[PDB]
């Protein structure tokens, strides 16, 4: 994903050099044609959890948890099949 | 103005809103013109000049014949008829004394220009041999080696 995001920006900045440039055949090839296409393959591998990159608000829930030893998470998958063959 | 009338009747884009699109138009006319100074007609390639709804690739492919050119610059040209003849007549001489003709200027190359000058000078035939565009220049030198 990263990698797409810098191919796209390079092909931006290539657009503000060929309107610089007074270029048309390769102004509009990168404005509709380059740049959208790298933003469009951005934008399908740009959904792609686990260790994201910030605390969220289950991280403190999980900090809680430690603390205590009170669970308090969100029926991480998991447990809740044991929580369902509980009474068997 | 003609092949922004073209591209948007085709596209239905508004070129003049680009600056870019319209200074290589600008090229592009120049060029066009010139190459219909001898040239019966002329192609005009501007590819991908700018951006419409669809991101569709917008080529601008246009064959300017040079009848279609003259069909568009004689509402100009004749122009030009009025005051050619003011001169003739402010002088009182006919195009039957004129000695000699200068063309200067280069859009002066144009054969639309050069008959337009044949009928107005009754025939009576321009002198080529100097750039039209540096006529007057080469006068000016001649006249700083006459002067001093």
């Amino acid at each position: 994903v990263r990698d797409l995001k810098e191919q796209l920006e390079a092909l931006r900045g290539e657009s503000e050099r060929a309107e610089r440039d007074g270029d048309l055949a390769k102004a509009a090839e990168l404005r509709y044609g380059r740049i959208p296409e790298v933003e469009k393959k951005l934008d399908a591998a740009l959904p792609q959890v686990m260790l994201k990159e910030e605390v969220g608000p289950d991280d403190i829930a999980d900090v809680v948890s430690a603390w205590t030893g009170i669970p308090a998470g969100r029926l991480l998958e998991g447990e809740t099949a044991k929580l369902l063959r509980m009474e068997d | 103005d003609w092949l922004v009338d073209k591209f948007k009747g085709t596209s239905g884009i508004d070129l003049t809103k680009d600056k870019m699109a319209m200074q290589r138009l600008r090229e592009a006319a120049e060029k066009a013109k010139i190459e219909l100074s001898s040239s019966q007609s002329t192609s005009i390639n501007l590819p991908y000049i700018t951006v419409d709804a669809d991101k569709n690739p917008l080529f601008l492919d246009e064959q300017l014949t040079r009848a279609e050119f003259q069909r568009i610059t004689q509402d100009l040209l004749d122009r030009t008829r009025k005051p050619f003849q003011s001169v003739i007549a402010d002088t009182g001489i006919s195009v039957s004394e004129i000695d000699h003709v200068v063309l200067v200027g280069g859009s002066t190359r144009m054969p639309a220009v050069t008959d337009l000058v044949k009928e107005l000078t009754g025939g009576k035939e321009p002198n080529k041999g100097v750039n039209p565009d540096e006529v007057v220049a080469v006068g000016a030198a001649l006249q700083a080696g006459v002067l001093k």
